[PDB]
């Protein structure tokens, strides 16, 4: 047994269930890489950056990190989100994967399959 | 005119007179500053403070150490720390602290009274947001506070390196007769008010370059009474303008000399280095903390 909070989230959003709020955004210039964890905000002109540990459903929730480490690449960090994304900023780094060559997130920004 | 500065410091001829304490009435109360969309009030203010402390001849050396008091909020996440971390050059040694737990992007966070904190190592920059809301009481006398304010003093004379800053948070209510004549051992000391809550009576006592001794001998009743004798009598109009330009945010790496020093080399020359912003005394060897836990 082990809680399933990745899919608790997504199937009370799936519901109607409001967002995680008071996701910690950062004021920046909208001139960044767009790159999505990043040691600082790196929002371009189509993003947002926002404080990581704020944005983690584990941090959030107070659970364990999924990974026998316990290690977070959130906490400590910037997350630039789409901005048509930005009122969910949890979910969206949940459902999301970063791409491993360029650093943007798969099907927002990352250009490798092209 | 001040709205495109990040805030207002408190001018010179002020900080001379010896004003009685008065009552806080603050013209412009009532305003609220336009925060740019989905802002919450404490990043904006922490930015404010940070391009302020931009302006100041802040010690910035390699491996940085800042420790942030009262960090927390009621939202569980620690908007400031985030700020400072944006701010600080990447690598600096990030500690945050709070009362009550808190999710939190800095390297360590210790929970607890902030009197439980202990730390072998001195520190580069001490920030203080600690605030208790019951101590705004209008109906009795508004005397120095202890509490929170007596762990500070103690921990800036005994933990801050020779060379190092700090930014603590006061009010109308919520000050201390100590802090404000500790701010005479520094090189440098203002009472800075963010354009973006200029209509409370908060600001932020900065010392800059810490010298260990007294340089100027502070009365701290006076010097509130001073603080609160300059906000009655300076309206501050509310503004969010600084906060549009980002460009030049980041702390600038002066990569700043850190040397220990026994107190009997601290000589003329080494003061003046001190208090130019180009000196940090202090070890460097590993940073530990602890918070005393009380058992039963
Ligand atoms: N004695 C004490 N020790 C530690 N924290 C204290 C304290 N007295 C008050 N505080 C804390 O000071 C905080 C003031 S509110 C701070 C907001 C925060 N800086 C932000 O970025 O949003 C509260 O969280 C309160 O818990
Ligand atoms: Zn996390
Ligand atoms: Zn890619």
């Amino acid at each position: 047994f082990a809680v399933d909070a990745a899919k608790a989230y997504k199937d009370y959003l799936a519901s109607g269930g409001q967002p995680i709020t008071n996701c910690v955004k950062m004021l920046c210039t909208h001139t960044g890489t767009g790159q999505a964890i990043t040691v600082t905000p790196e929002a371009n002109m189509d993003q947002e950056s926002f404080g990581g540990a704020s944005c983690c459903l584990y941090c959030r929730c107070h659970i364990d990190h999924p990974n026998p480490k316990g290690f977070c690449d959130l906490k400590g960090k910037y997350v630039q989100i789409p901005t048509t994304c930005a009122n969910d900023p949890v979910g969206f780094t949940l459902k999301n994967t970063v791409c491993t060559v360029c650093g943007m997130w798969k099907g927002y920004g990352c250009s490798c399959d092209q | 005119s001040q709205a495109w500065q990040p805030g207002v410091a408190m001018p010179n001829l002020y900080k001379m007179q010896r004003m009685l304490l008065e009552k806080c009435d603050l013209q412009n109360y009532g305003d609220s500053a336009t925060l740019p969309k989905g802002i919450m009030m404490n990043v904006a203010k922490y930015t404010q403070l940070c391009q302020y402390l931009n302006t100041l001849t802040l010690a910035v050396p390699y491996n940085m150490r800042v420790i942030h008091f009262g960090a927390g909020s009621d939202k569980g996440v620690a908007p400031g720390t985030a700020v400072l971390r944006q701010w600080l050059p990447t690598g600096t040694l990030l500690v945050d602290s709070d009362l009550n737990d808190f999710v939190s992007d800095a390297d360590s966070t210790l929970i607890g009274d902030c009197a439980t904190v202990h730390t072998a190592n001195k520190w580069d920059l001490i920030i203080s947001d600690m605030y208790d809301p019951k101590t705004k009481n209008v109906t009795k006398e508004n005397d120095s506070k202890e509490g929170f304010f007596t762990y500070i003093c103690g921990f800036i004379q005994q933990k801050l390196a020779l060379g190092g800053s700090v930014a603590i948070k006061i009010t109308e209510h919520s000050w201390n007769a100590d802090l404000y004549k500790l701010m005479g051992h520094f090189a440098w000391w203002t009472a800075f008010v963010t354009n973006v809550n200029a209509s409370s009576s908060e600001a932020f006592l900065i010392g800059c370059n810490y010298l260990g001794k007294p340089r100027e001998q502070i009365d701290g009743y006076v010097m509130h009474a001073n603080y609160i004798f300059w906000r009655n009598t300076n309206p501050i109009q509310l503004s969010s303008y600084s906060l549009f330009d980002m460009s030049k945010f980041p702390l600038k790496l002066r990569g700043t000399a850190v040397m220990s020093l026994k107190e009997g080399q601290i000589n003329d020359m080494i003061l003046s280095l001190l208090s130019k912003g180009r000196l940090i005394i202090r070890e460097n060897n590993r940073v530990v903390i602890s918070s005393d836990v009380l058992v039963n």
